This record gives structure tokens, sequence and C-alpha cells, in this order.
């Protein structure tokens, strides 16, 4: 049967037009076994970059993370529209708010759609003239270390201007993640 | 009698059997490295691992019995054991060729006292705190050596 | 335009073994004319101004007169009127490592210069060779890959043509010996085997082999290391 | 009639559906050897 130390790859031996792989990632072959050209035959989706937040990232990729609850339309929301809701606020009957930050509810046809976008809420001056519309992300600037409490972000942040009125504005600096291309290459030695 | 052409066209000493010519080039071409034998010295490492593991599994079998002298079956053949079957099929149906080692083909001492090494080092690398790593076995390095000195053949052809 | 260039020792009275009515008419009427008829037919063409190596390995009708003339002033140089007779230095250690001995290597010399059959050079060669093809690399390389091996070449072949790298050579052809003496091939064979080859150019160019070798390894660690950065 | 690649396209939309551009195409062997050096 098995063993303790499982080693695929000194049990799997490549020659000139010919592989063999031990079964015990996992591969997938057509109903007659034959393939093809460029046909992919095994999948290796690793867990290390899934991410449990609803967010999705779009050389590297920012993820921000937002938390998004889809209720019924017959759900009684304990939330108002564009308000602003700390940690732990009740949202529904048995449901609570594990974010802080701008509530917006979506009402669709047969579904609520209620997302919670967290982030520090800013107000933007005259001269900060931000695309409202189009959001802009910033990378970790380099801080001038002469300053010295001058707190260095070390962590890339998403600012999006909310526009809840049409003469009041509000700029929300969502959080970001770290989703690297280039950065990170694992995979299982299949042959020795 | 004559069953080969290409005998008698020799023996009569008529031209050889006209064949359509290749466009390749003999002298420009990759050389072989692949090893005849490394097929038959997979399956019996394969086939040495396997018994040597599965002794393991069922201790009470293997002792009493000593690792040089086993025997699975007497009337084991090579030739029965090869044989087509295409019943088991996860996402592919296709012929299973069977392959029956021989009892004295494979030499269970080496085996068993690799695995010993091989078990002690994996239990103290995890009394460690690491997984343990071991990157060839000894017939792998046989193989390679196989493929090496056809490789070299090859390159003095 | 290359010229014919005089040979080391003084033709007229270099060796008592070798005529010197026969030193000359050898010499001269083959260097000219491989010389002439080659600058002939390099004049006016991109091989021209290029080094004897560069058109030997290039070439077609100005191969065999390039490497006749080539093959021949090396055979000139390969050669003083003393020193014969036995070798010394790291030539007697890569003697005895593959031969197994001097005596060895000099019956083999000799008996692949006297079964040429025809229009033939001998050589003796350190075999530093890269094919192109395939897997030409060698794993786990190490120490006696690179050896001394005793060729024989066809008329107007060189070992050049198969990277290897030419040390000793003993012209056999019939102008070498058949005016100087009666043409008992093995007589020439063994006097050049005796009493004029000269093993310090032969010392001299596996040197310079060998550092060529080292450069070519040199190389491939250069490359290797553009690869990692 | 002959020649149809309807089969390796659909075990290929029915193994990964979404035929995004891929991020990072790599051959084994270099994958194999950036994960050693
Ligand atoms: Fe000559």
């Amino acid at each position: 049967s098995p063993i303790l130390h499982e080693n695929s790859d000194l049990l799997s031996k490549r020659r000139r037009n010919k592989f063999i792989i031990p079964l015990h990632i996992s591969i997938e072959i057509p109903v007659n076994g034959i393939f093809r050209r460029n046909s992919i035959l095994a999948y290796f989706d690793d867990p290390r970059y899934r991410r449990k937040s609803s967010g999705i990232i779009k050389d590297r990729f920012f993820f921000i993370p937002e938390e998004v609850h889809i209720l019924p339309g017959s759900s009684s929301i304990m939330v108002r529209n564009n308000s602003i809701v700390g940690v732990d606020t009740q949202i529904t009957l048995n449901l609570r708010s594990r974010v802080g930050g701008l509530v917006r509810v979506e009402r669709k046809k047969k579904r609520i759609e209620l997302k919670i976008f967290s982030g520090d809420i800013h107000f933007p001056g005259e001269t900060d003239k931000i695309s409202r519309h189009t959001g802009v992300l910033i990378p970790p600037g380099t801080g001038k270390r002469n300053s010295k409490e001058s707190k260095k972000v070390k962590n890339w942040i998403y600012v999006q201007r909310i526009t809840p009125s049409k003469k009041k504005f509000f700029v929300l600096v969502r959080p970001v993640v770290t989703y690297e291309i280039t950065d990170g290459i694992n995979l299982a030695t299949l042959f020795p | 009698e004559d069953t080969n052409l290409d005998e008698l066209r020799r023996d009569c000493g008529r031209q050889p059997l006209p064949r359509k010519d290749p466009g390749v080039k003999v002298e420009e071409e990759p050389l072989l490295s692949n090893h005849p034998y490394v097929d038959k010295l997979w399956q019996i490492h394969n086939a040495e691992q396997m018994i040597l593991d599965d002794m393991e599994a069922n201790p009470v079998k293997y002792k009493g019995k000593n690792l040089t002298e086993l025997t699975d079956d007497e009337d084991f053949d090579e030739e029965n054991r090869i044989e087509y079957s295409k019943a088991y099929y996860k996402k592919a149906l296709l012929p299973k060729m069977i392959t029956k080692v021989s009892v004295k083909e494979l030499d269970l001492e080496a085996a068993f006292a690799e695995r010993q090494h091989h078990n002690k080092l994996r239990m103290e690398a995890q009394e460690r705190g690491e997984v343990y790593k071991i990157p060839k076995l000894r017939r792998n390095i046989e193989m390679d050596e196989y493929d090496f000195i056809h490789w070299r053949r090859s390159l003095e052809e | 335009k290359f010229e014919l260039m005089p040979p080391p020792y003084p033709m007229n009275a270099l060796e008592p073994h070798m005529s010197h009515t026969t030193f000359e008419y050898h010499w001269g009427k083959h260097h000219r004319a491989y010389v002439d008829n080659l600058n002939k037919q390099i004049d006016g063409t991109e091989l021209d101004g290029m080094t004897l190596e560069d058109i030997i390995l290039i070439t077609l009708p100005p191969f065999n007169n390039a490497a006749q003339a080539w093959n021949h002033q090396f055979f000139w140089e390969s050669m003083k009127p003393s020193g014969g007779g036995k070798p010394s230095g790291e030539l007697l250690q890569l003697i005895n490592r593959d031969f197994g001995s001097f005596e060895a290597f000099v019956k083999e010399f000799k008996a692949a210069a006297a079964t040429q059959f025809g229009s033939g050079w001998a050589w003796l060669a350190y075999k530093a060779n890269r094919l192109n093809v395939g897997n030409t690399s060698n794993p786990h390389p190490t120490d006696e890959d690179k050896k001394l091996v005793v060729v024989k070449t066809p008329n107007a072949v060189n070992p050049l043509v198969w990277d290897y790298s030419p040390l000793l050579t003993i012209d056999v052809w019939e102008h070498a010996y058949y005016l100087d003496f009666r043409n008992r091939r093995p007589d020439y064979i063994s006097i050049f085997m005796e009493k004029l080859v000269s093993w310090e150019a032969v010392s001299s160019r596996l040197e310079v082999a060998k550092a060529k070798a080292a450069e070519r390894e040199e190389e491939e660690e250069r490359k290797k290391r553009e690869k990692e950065e | 009639e002959k020649s149809k690649q309807e089969r390796m396209t659909d075990v290929h939309n029915k193994s990964i559906v979404g035929k995004g551009t891929v991020w990072y195409e790599m051959a084994y062997e270099d994958a194999v050897k950036e994960r050693m050096q």
C-alpha cells in the first residue's frame, strides 16, 4: 500500500517519447485515452494562492476584500443604504457585520445584495481633484527618513471615491492584497 | 524456402530492394541516449520496492522467511504474465500490460537494508522537524550509468 | 596573398638522410604550386584576407590546395635536423597514459603510415572535439576524455576538419621518399621515427592545444554564468 | 468529416471552462529548474 515517505519522483522515469507517472496534483485523460496538441492533462490548482475573502484580484494584482451579503427579497434589513456601520453591526436578524465601513444595499428583482466596503472615510479638499468614477490605487510611497513622525505606509491602499450625494462626495481608502504572477512557482516533481 | 527478399538479393547478387529516400541527414541528428535495459531495470525496481513495502505491512508474513530466499508462485511464468486488461477505467480505458518479475530476479537484501536506512533517517529528520528527502536510489543510478554508456557508444559511433 | 615559408633548417645541408636535391624539388614545387593556385583561386573572393584554417574549414576547389600547403608547412616545421630519438615532458606522460609506452606509440605510428595505401598524411592528434548535434555534452565529465589518437587521413584531408588538434605529421606521399631513395616506404617511415622527428615543437603544440581546450572550457563556464545571471 | 478538433476543445472546456489569458506560461523542465534554482 502507501508509505510514510511518498516521493513519486524517485519512482517515475522519463524516456524518449514515453512518460511513466505512478498514480497515487491530479490528472485526467479523455474517454478514448488519446491526447491532442496543447492538451491539458494535469491540474495544479494550489490552495496557497486561494483566498477566503469575497474580494478577487483584478506582474502583480491587487485584491480588495469586501463584505458582500446575499439576502432574499423578503428579508428585513436592519441597516440603511449608504450608511456607515461599525464592527459587529447587526445587519439582519441573525447576521452581523464582520468589518466596518460603508454599507451598500443593492435591491434586485428577487435578491437583496448588501455590500460592506471596509475602509477609512476621508474628506477630500478642494484641490484634491481625484477621479470620481475611476478608482486609483496608491502603492507604498518611499517616505523620507528625515521626518520622524512620518508613518511609512508599507501596505498598498486602494482609494475609491464614493459620491452618495450630488454635492457631497467622500473618498474611501479600502485595503489591498498582493498577488504576483511572476513570484511563486510550486510544482511537485513528477519525473526523476 | 526463401522468406526474406534481402537474403535472396544478397545471394543472387542483385541490388537491394528500393526504398523511399528519407530527407533527413544522418550526420546532423540528435544522439541516442536511452538504454534498452532501462525499462526492465525500472520494472524490477518497482517490483522490489512494492514487495519490500508490502513485507512491512504484513510483519508476520515477512517473519519466518528470509528476504534473500522467497517464492511467490512455483509455476509463475513471464509468458502468462503478459496480458491486456481494460476493465478498470477512471478517466481513460486502455489495455493494462501486466509484468511478473521473477523471485530470484529481485535481490531483496539490498532493498531491505536501503529501506531500513531510509526509514531510520526519515524518523530522525521527523525528530528534527523536517521532511526527509533522498535524491536518488541505487538502481536509478545504475540505470543512469547504462544510459551514459549507451550515450558514449552513440557518440563514438 | 600567402607566400611560401622557408623551412627552419637550411634546406641544402639539413639532413644527410634526405637529399637536398630531393628536398628542393619537393618543397619548392609543392609549396609554390599550392600557394599560387590557392592565391589564384581565392583572389577577388570573400575567402581572401583570412588564414589557412579559416579557408580549410570553410572549403570546394579552394580546399585541397590550402590543406596541402598547410599540411606541408606543418610537416616542415614538425622536424629539425637534430634531437630525434625520444620525447620527454608532458608528451611522455600522455603517451604512457593512453598508448602505454613510447615504443607502442612508435609502432602504431609506423603501422598507420605504412597502411595508408596511396596518397595520405599520418597524424598524431590531441582529441578535443565539441559536437553540434544533439546531446554533445558529457555528464560527469572528467579526465581521460581528451586523448592522444593516431589517425590516418586520405589525400588533402587534415584532422583540422573534425575539430581535432594536429600535433605531429608524416607525409606519406610518394614525393617525399620515392625520389630520395628506392621506394621502400618502411625505410622512410623508420628514419622519420628515428632521426628527424622533433619533439619540442610537439610539446609546444600540445601546450597550445591544452590552452585552447582550457579557453573553451572557460567559455562554457562563462555561458553558464550568463545563463544564471 | 476528418481531423475534427471538436473533442479536444470539449474536453479542454470541461477541464478549464474559463479560457482566460495565461498569466504564467512556461515549460515543464523550466518550471522544475526554477523550483531547483
Ligand atoms: Fe609532400
